[PDB]
């Protein structure tokens, strides 16, 4: 049965000016099966109004949906996206870098 | 600038957890338009893009009519799919499809497609001749029999040629704002030291439409496709898309990198350098 | 818009 891993980009829509409104966004691509469980957190604990795109694939048909949130960055806030997949030996965390 | 229509539509079982789910969705170029899912309060196909919002109760009642008549197929297909592979009922499965069709710059016919996976793999496939197909394997073989013996591919045609193009172009003229732009890219560098010996040169490349780009490092004039991290483009989530390319230059070195960024919407791809 | 298409595998 093919299975594979998701990619994960957790980044902002737009340049992160501490202070001002922004979009959190974690992209997962590159999956297979469908099943996936993404989460956005603030300082560890997790965001609930997350919302996501509607399921579409790639033309290797592995699939990728976009998670967001409205947020406002701080200078001590700490921000990252926990994902699930098959593939994963344990639920993968990658901080927001507002530079990446 | 080339444009397409693409419908991608996602079968998954769910064994003793009820009938399959089906999701829908609907592209022009970019920008996402419709949606279906099955496991949804509404049960209609529903707009994602402002432009197709004004469409009207007829539109958007045979498109809820049609894409529950697409679910029923997929997982009609999804037994058979069992079947043909003589598979437990216990298990879960995936098939996805995707049709659509591409029209050049002069908004004429260019492409047709039509293919269809199972299990994350491909299965049976429409050639660019929209009249016959590429099975994988034997199972492929039996559906693809079937679909020439009751022409299927001759009614295909009939859609990705006319109705597929047509209605693209309907799309491109009532979504002209957000269809026809081109949005060129905001492109800045970015620095950090990673040690006393060497540094970050990062190519930002953001805020732009369409999603093809290519963001390019080079060292004196050599590509540097070796050693640029280069990550794949991302949504923002207001239609434009981002994307980067990273190089770690020994310190001194800065002024050898030359980013270069090409989009449609740039009049000449431009190069860029720390200085 | 989509097709109406009711063919299957």
């Amino acid at each position: 049965m093919i299975q594979r891993t998701p990619k994960i980009q957790v980044y902002s829509r737009h340049p992160a000016e501490n202070g001002k409104s922004n979009f959190l966004n974690c992209y997962v691509s590159g999956f297979h099966p469908s099943d996936i469980e993404v989460d956005l957190l603030k300082n560890g604990e997790r965001i609930e109004k997350v919302e996501h795109s509607d399921l579409s694939f790639s033309k290797d048909w592995s699939f990728y949906l976009l998670y967001y949130t409205e947020f406002t960055p701080t200078e001590k806030d700490e921000y990252a996206c926990r994902v699930n997949h098959v593939t994963l030996s344990q639920p993968k965390i990658v901080k927001w870098d507002r530079d990446m | 600038g080339s444009h397409s229509m693409r419908y991608f539509f996602t079968s998954v079982s769910r064994p003793g957890r009820g009938e399959p789910r089906f999701i829908a969705v609907g592209y022009v170029d970019d920008t996402q338009f419709v949606r279906f899912d099955s496991d949804a309060a509404s049960q209609r196909m529903e707009p994602r893009a402002p432009w197709i919002e004004q469409e009207g109760p007829e539109y958007w009642d045979g498109e809820t009519r049609k894409v529950k008549a697409h679910s029923q197929t997929h997982r009609v297909d999804l037994g058979t799919l069992r079947g043909y592979y003589n598979q437990s009922e216990a298990g879960s499965h995936t098939v996805q499809r995707m049709y659509g069709c591409d029209v050049g710059s002069d908004w004429r016919f260019l492409r047709g497609y039509h293919q269809y996976a199972y299990d994350g793999k491909d299965y049976i496939a429409l050639k660019e001749d929209l009249r016959s197909w590429t099975a994988a394997d034997m199972a492929a073989q039996t559906t693809k029999h079937k679909w020439e013996a009751a022409h299927v591919a001759e009614q295909l045609r009939a859609y990705l040629e006319g109705t597929c193009v047509e209605w693209l172009r309907r799309y491109l003229e009532n979504g002209k704002e957000t269809l026809q732009r081109t949005d060129a890219p905001k492109t800045h560098m970015t620095h950090h030291a990673v040690s006393d010996h060497e540094a970050t040169l990062r190519c930002w490349a953001l805020s732009f439409y369409p999603a093809e780009i290519t963001l390019t490092w080079q060292r004196d004039g050599e590509d540097q496709t070796q050693d640029t991290e280069l990550v794949e483009t991302r949504p923002a989530g207001d239609g434009t898309f981002q994307k980067w390319a990273a190089v770690v230059v020994p310190s001194g070195q800065e002024q050898r990198y030359t980013c270069h960024v090409q989009h449609e919407g740039l009049p000449k791809p431009l190069t860029l350098r720390w200085e | 818009t989509l097709t109406s298409c009711n063919t299957s595998v």
